[PDB]
RNA sequence: CGGCGUCGGCCG
RNA sequence: CAACGAGGAUCCCACUGUCCCGAGCCGCGCCUCCGCGAGCCUCCAGCCUCGGGAACGGGCGAGGGCCGGCCAGCGGGGCAAG
RNA sequence: CGGCUCUUCCUACCGUCCGCGCGCACCGGCGCGGAAGCGUCGGAUUGUUCACCCGUUCAAGGGAUCGUGAGCUGGGUUUAGACCGUCGUGAGACGGUUAGUUUUACCCUACUGGCCCCGGGGCCAGAGCACGGCGGGCCAGUACGGAGGAACGCCCGCCGCG
RNA sequence: ACCCCCCCCUCCGGCCCCGCCGCCCGCGCCCCAGCCCCGUGCCCCCUGCCCGAGGCGGCCCCCGCCCGGGAGGACCACCC
C-alpha cells in the first residue's frame, strides 16, 4: 500500500560512501578555468587550520535590513608560511583526456620535500634524486626540457611544498601539491613565468585578494562507528520498543527480497573529504608585523596571537589569512585553498572595526596581557 | 489609442485564424483539415467584444 | 571599543559576549558570563561574594571616587 | 499608451528595443549577416530590413516579432507588437 | 486600492520559543487574561512538527476562562511581544524577557486595547507601527 | 470511430 | 445510596524527555587477548531480471553481473526454526 | 487488522513549469496537450481503513505477499473467567461489555562499514548525485476599466531540504 | 519547458609522469565523393608454403615492517 503521508527521504544520496577518506590529504580536483589573455596568476595554496574568533564589521549592502549597521561575524584563521616551487609539469589535452609530457625537477631540492620520498628518514640509505642532481649541476639540461614543455602542452602546473619547521606541528616532512598557473597571452609565457619561480619562496599573499572568494578543501572530524539516528538522521523510535529505539524499524519491502542502496544502515561517519565553496577573505597579513589586527578603535597594540594561545593548536609565527564563516576539519589539518569556480555574485565589502584577541582557554576578558596585569595590579 | 489600420495589421496575428475542435491548435484561414490531429472539425476564433 | 559594565560585577564586558536580561520594571540588566545571572536569580548578595565590585568595594580594596 | 522606442546599433547590424508596454527588460536582436536594419526616414513607426538572402531577412524579420509577447493576458485586446507589413523586393 | 496587510518589511530569523499549545499573558487592557495559542500564520509544516513562533509573529488564539465572557469562544489574531527563550541579533547582542505576552490585533494592524504594560522587543515595534506608538518602553 | 500518409481499383 | 476498591470510564490543577527533537555522561555486557568451551539446524547448494511452469524459482529457456578468503554489525530474502 | 517507522515505484496531474482555447477588459475562474523534479502538513472524536469538523503556505490518486510482527506495539478481531438483552425445557446459541504469557540468528545470501604489508605527484573508464517553494520593496494605485487592479526585470528575506 | 543528459560535487578497478635503476616481440599509412559515379565494374588471395636491418608501434620488470603517540580508531587500518 502507498505511504498514508507524505515526507522525504533522510539525507543525501550524492556524498555515497560514507568511508573513511583514502586520499591522505584533501585533493583539490579541478582548478579554476583559464581565460586566453588574462594576467598570469597562480590559483591555489596549502595552509593549516588555527582557530577561530569573532570580528565586528560596518556593513555597506543595499536593500538589507542591516544596510548602514553593525555586524558581529565569526571567522576563521589559517596559517600560511610561504611554499617554496620546485618543479614544473605540463599536460596535454588528448582524446583521452590530461596526459603529461614531461615533470622538470629542481637542481637542488630541500630537506622537507626529501623527508616526504622516504618512511623513516634518519635509518633510510639516501638515493633520491642521487642522479639527477649530477646531471642537471648545469643548468643547460633543464632548459632542454623546458625546450618540450613549450612544443607540447596545453596546461602548466607548478610543483610546491610547505615547510614545516615554521609551525607548531609535529611533523617534519613537507605537504607536495600541483598549482596551475592561469592567464597569460600563450602557452611559452607561461613557463618563462614558472622558470623564474623555481627554488623560491611564495607568500599567500600574492595568490589571493582581500573580497575575494574561495574554496576550502579539506577531511571532517571523525567519529568512528555511529548508529543510524546520529550517522543519517532518521526518527528515534517510541519508548517501549523492546530491543530499543535507535533504528530504522523496516529495512525494505517483501519484493524485492534484498536490501536497497538507499536504506540507512550504521557505520562509519566523520572523516570524509569536502569542499565548502564560496568564502570571503577578510585579511591578509602576518603575525610578526605587532600591528596587524588593530583598527583604530582600539588603541592599544594587537596581534594575531591570543591571550593564552591558540587553543589546541600552537603559536603562528609568520603569515596568515582570514575567511568569513567555517571550513571543515580540526585544528591542524591541512587545508586546499583555491579561487571560487561559481562564486556568489552580491556579497558587500570588507570593512573591518574589531577583531577579538581576549583568550580562547576559557572566557578571558583581557585583549593583551599588559592591561590584565594593570587590573590585578598587586 | 491605436490608429484603424495598425488594428488591421495586428488583427492578422491575434485574430482571423481557425481552432481545432479536437486540440485546440492553430489553423490557417480556409484549412479543411487540421495541421496536428488531421480530423476536419474547425471553428472559427472568437471575436473579442472590442471586435 | 564601545564596553558594558556588568550589572551584577563590576566587570567590563566586550563586543559579542554575554547576554542582557529585560526586567519588568522596564530596567535592562547586562551580564558578562552565566555563572553571573545565576548568582543574581538566586538572590545572592553582591556585597558576599568577593570577586564582585561591589564587595571589593565594601571591604576597602577598592577605591570609591 | 505606451511608445515603444528603437534604436539602431552596431552600424545597423543590431537593433535594440526600450520600454515594451512599459516593461523594465530591454531587447537585443541581432541581424543574421548580409543584413541591415535601418529606421524609416519617411514616415513614422517603421523599419526597414534590407538584404540579397530572403530567408536570412525573413528570419530576422521573425525573430524581431517573437522578441515582443503580451504575457497572461487576452491578445485580443492587447495588441502591441512589431508586424511584417510589407514582403517586396527594393525598389531603386 | 487600501489593501496594506499586516508586517512591515522583512525579518531575519530568530529562536522560535513557544509552539501551539502554550499561554501566554495579555500584555494590552483589552479584559483577557490568559491567551492559548492554537495555529501560526505563514506556516507550511512538515511531518510531526509543531507549529512554532516568536516575538513579532502573528498568531492565533482562544481566551481562556480567566478571562472576559465577550472575548471568548472565538479564534482572534495576536501578535507576540515578549518571549523567555533567548536569541540572537544580527549586532551579535543575546537577550530574554522574564515573561511570555502578547496583544490581541487584527491583520490589519489596529489594537483592541489602548495600552501595552512593560517592555516590549524591537521586533516587534518594527513590523507592526500601532505597537511603536502605544508601548511605553522598547528593548 | 476518425486520416488531403502511400500504392492500387469500381461507379458516375 | 454515605463509607470502602491493585475494579471500568470523562474532565481540571500541579507535574514532567510522552512529544516538538533530540544531546551529553556513569557502571556492566559487547569488542581484543590468556585459560575453558557447548546447543539448534543441514536433499544438494547459496547473485539478479523477465518468461514459461502445480498460475510468486538458487537450479529449467533468454539476458545482466561476479578473483578467492575473512571481521564488526544488521534484520530484505532463504515461502528460516520451533 | 490497523497504526508507528522506513524505502522505492506508477500516472488516470491537485499546486508549482511550458504552450493553446474561452460566453479571457483587469483581477479571479474554467477546458485541453506536454510534464512524476519538489510539495501534498498540525490537531478534536473513533482500534478503525473510511468518514466528520477546527486551523495553516488551503492540502491529487494509487502499488510493492490488501509492502513492512525473529522491527515494535497489541487498541480490534480471535481459546480458557465473568455480566446483560433476546432465543432455547435444558446443556447451551447470537448483538453489546470487562480481564486475558507476542518465543529463537552465532549459519547462507543481501546490505552497511572494515581487513589480506609495497615510493612521491597526477589522470579518468564505470557507478553515485541535490535547490525547490513562498513572500516583501521598486515598477504602481500604474496598464486595463466606475468599484477594483496586474506583469517582464533587478534587488531583499523566509520555509523545507542538504 | 520544475522534466531528460553533461559540468560542479562523492567513490574510483586500472593507467600515466618522475625518482633509484635490465628484457622480449611485430614489420602494413593518401584523402573524399555516390542524381559525376571523372572513366571505374579492381587488388590481396604463401604467416612459412622460407619470411627474419634501422626507424615506427608494443611488452615485462622496479620500491618492508615491528615499535610508540595522535587531529585517527571495535579489532585492523589511517596520519605522524
Ligand atoms: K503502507
Ligand atoms: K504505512
Ligand atoms: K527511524
Ligand atoms: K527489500
Ligand atoms: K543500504
Ligand atoms: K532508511
Ligand atoms: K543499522
Ligand atoms: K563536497
Ligand atoms: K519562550
Ligand atoms: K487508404
Ligand atoms: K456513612
Ligand atoms: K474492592
Ligand atoms: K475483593
Ligand atoms: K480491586
Ligand atoms: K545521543
Ligand atoms: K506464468
Ligand atoms: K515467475
Ligand atoms: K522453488
Ligand atoms: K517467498
Ligand atoms: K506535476
Ligand atoms: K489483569
Ligand atoms: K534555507
Ligand atoms: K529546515
Ligand atoms: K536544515
Ligand atoms: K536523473
Ligand atoms: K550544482
Ligand atoms: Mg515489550
Ligand atoms: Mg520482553
Ligand atoms: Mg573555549
Ligand atoms: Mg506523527
Ligand atoms: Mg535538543
Ligand atoms: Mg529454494
Ligand atoms: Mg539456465
Ligand atoms: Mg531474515
Ligand atoms: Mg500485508
Ligand atoms: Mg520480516
Ligand atoms: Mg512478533
Ligand atoms: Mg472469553
Ligand atoms: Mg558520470
Amino acid at each position: 500500500s502507498h505511504r498514508k503521508f507524505s515526507c522525504c527521504r533522510k539525507g543525501n544520496l550524492g556524498y555515497l560512501p560514507r568511508k573513511r577518506c583514502t586520499r591522505g590529504r584533501g585533493r583539490c580536483k579541478t582548478f579554476p578555468p583559464d581565460v586566453q589573455g588574462a594576467p598570469i596568476h597562480l590559483t591555489a595554496f596549502l595552509g593549516y587550520k588555527a582557530g577561530c574568533t569573532h570580528v565586528m564589521r560596518f556593513i555597506d549592502h543595499r536593500g538589507s535590513n542591516l544596510h548602514n549597521r553593525q555586524a558581529i561575524d565569526q571567522a576563521t584563521i589559517i596559517d600560511a608560511p610561504p611554499m617554496i616551487c620546485t618543479a614544473i609539469i605540463g599536460y596535454a589535452k588528448t582524446p583521452k583526456g590530461l596526459r603529461a609530457v614531461t615533470t622538470v625537477w629542481a637542481a637542488h631540492i630541500a630537506e622537507p620535500a626529501m623527508r616526504r620520498f622516504y618512511r623513516n628518514y634518519f635509518h633510510a640509505e639516501k638515493t633520491a634524486f642521487s642522479t639527477y642532481m649530477k646531471k642537471a649541476a648545469d643548468g643547460t639540461y633543464i632548459k632542454e626540457q623546458l625546450g618540450r614543455l613549450k612544443q607540447h602542452a596545453d596546461v602548466i602546473r607548478i610543483v610546491a611544498h610547505t615547510q614545516p619547521a615554521l609551525t607548531p606541528l609535529k611533523q617534519k616532512k613537507a605537504d607536495i601539491m600541483e598549482i596551475q598557473v592561469n592567464g597569460g597571452a600563450n602557452v611559452a609565457e607561461k613557463v618563462d613565468y614558472a622558470y623564474a619561480l623555481m627554488e623560491k619562496p611564495i607568500s599567500i599573499k600574492d595568490v589571493f585578494s582581500v573580497g575575494a572568494q574561495i574554496d576550502t578543501i579539506s577531511i571532517t572530524r571523525g567519529r568512528g562507528f555511529e548508529g543510524v539516528v546520529t550517522r543519517w538522521g532518521v526518527t528515534r523510535l517510541p519508548r517501549k520498543t523492546r530491543r530499543g529505539n535507535r533504528k530504522v524499524a523496516c529495512i525494505g519491502a517483501w519484493h524485492p527480497a534484498n536490501v536497497q542502496y538507499t536504506v540507512a544502515r550504521a557505520g562509519q561517519m566523520g572523516y570524509f573529504h569536502r569542499t565548502d565553496t564560496n568564502k570571503q577573505v577578510f585579511m591578509i597579513d602576518t603575525a610578526e608585523n605587532p600591528r596587524c589586527c588593530t583598527t583604530e578603535f582600539d588603541l592599544t597594540d594587537k596581534s594575531i596571537n591570543p591571550v593564552g594561545g591558540f587553543v589546541n593548536y600552537g603559536r603562528v609565527q609568520g603569515d596568515f589569512i582570514m575567511i568569513k564563516g567555517t571550513c571543515p576539519g580540526p585544528k591542524r589539518r591541512p587545508v586546499v585553498m583555491r579561487n571560487a569556480l561559481l562564486p556568489h555574485r552580491n556579497c558587500p565589502p570588507v570593512q573591518l572595526q574589531w577583531i577579538s584577541t581576549a583568550s580562547k582557554f576559557g572566557h578571558g576578558i583581557f585583549e593583551t596581557v599588559e592591561e590584565r596585569r594593570q587590573f590585578y595590579a598587586k | 489609442v491605436m490608429e484603424p489600420t495598425l488594428i488591421n495589421l495586428a488583427r492578422e496575428y491575434n485574430q482571423n485564424m481557425m481552432i481545432c475542435r479536437h486540440c485546440y491548435a492553430r489553423n490557417p484561414l480556409r484549412a479543411t483539415n487540421c495541421r496536428r490531429c488531421r480530423g476536419t472539425n474547425l471553428r472559427k476564433k472568437k471575436l473579442s467584444k472590442y471586435a | 571599543v564601545t564596553t558594558n559594565q556588568c550589572s551584577y560585577s563590576g566587570r567590563k564586558i566586550l563586543p559579542g559576549y554575554g547576554k542582557r536580561m529585560s526586567r519588568h520594571d522596564k530596567v535592562l540588566l547586562i551580564f558578562l558570563n552565566r555563572k553571573a545571572s545565576v548568582h543574581y536569580l538566586n538572590k545572592w548578595n553582591p556585597r558576599k561574594i568577593r570577586w564582585t565590585l561591589a564587595s571589593r568595594r565594601a571591604r576597602g580594596k577598592e577605591v570609591i571616587v | 499608451h505606451f511608445p515603444i522606442a528603437a534604436t539602431v546599433v552596431d552600424n545597423n547590424k543590431a537593433i535594440e528595443i526600450r520600454n515594451f508596454m512599459h516593461q523594465i527588460k530591454t531587447r537585443r536582436i541581432e541581424c543574421l549577416p548580409g543584413v541591415t536594419i535601418a529606421m524609416s526616414t519617411n514616415v513614422k513607426d517603421e523599419l526597414i530590413l534590407r538584404g540579397i538572402s530572403i530567408e536570412d531577412v525573413s528570419h530576422t524579420a521573425a525573430r524581431i516579432h517573437e522578441s515582443l509577447k503580451v504575457p497572461n493576458k487576452d491578445l485580443r485586446k492587447f495588441l502591441d507588437g512589431c508586424y511584417v507589413s510589407s514582403r517586396g523586393l527594393q525598389e531603386q | 486600492k487600501r489593501g496594506r496587510s499586516g508586517g512591515i518589511g522583512n525579518k531575519f530569523r530568530i529562536s522560535c520559543g513557544l509552539p501551539v499549545g502554550a499561554v501566554i499573558n495579555c500584555a494590552d487592557n483589552s479584559g483577557a487574561k490568559s491567551l492559548n495559542m492554537i495555529a501560526v500564520k505563514n506556516w507550511k509544516g512538515h511531518l510531526n512538527r509543531f507549529p512554532k513562533a516568536s516575538v513579532g509573529d502573528m498568531v492565533l488564539i482562544t481566551v481562556g476562562r480567566d478571562g472576559k465572557p465577550e472575548l471568548r469562544r472565538k479564534v482572534t489574531p495576536a501578535v507576540v511581544v515578549r518571549q523567555r527563550k533567548v536569541w540572537r541579533r544580527k549586532d551579535g547582542v543575546w537577550i530574554y524577557f522574564q515573561d511570555n505576552a502578547g496583544v490581541i490585533i487584527n491583520p490589519k494592524g489596529e489594537l483592541k486595547g489602548s495600552s501595552i504594560t512593560g517592555p516590549v522587543a524591537k521586533e516587534a515595534a518594527d513590523r507592526w507601527p500601532k505597537i511603536s506608538t502605544t508601548a511605553e518602553c522598547v528593548h
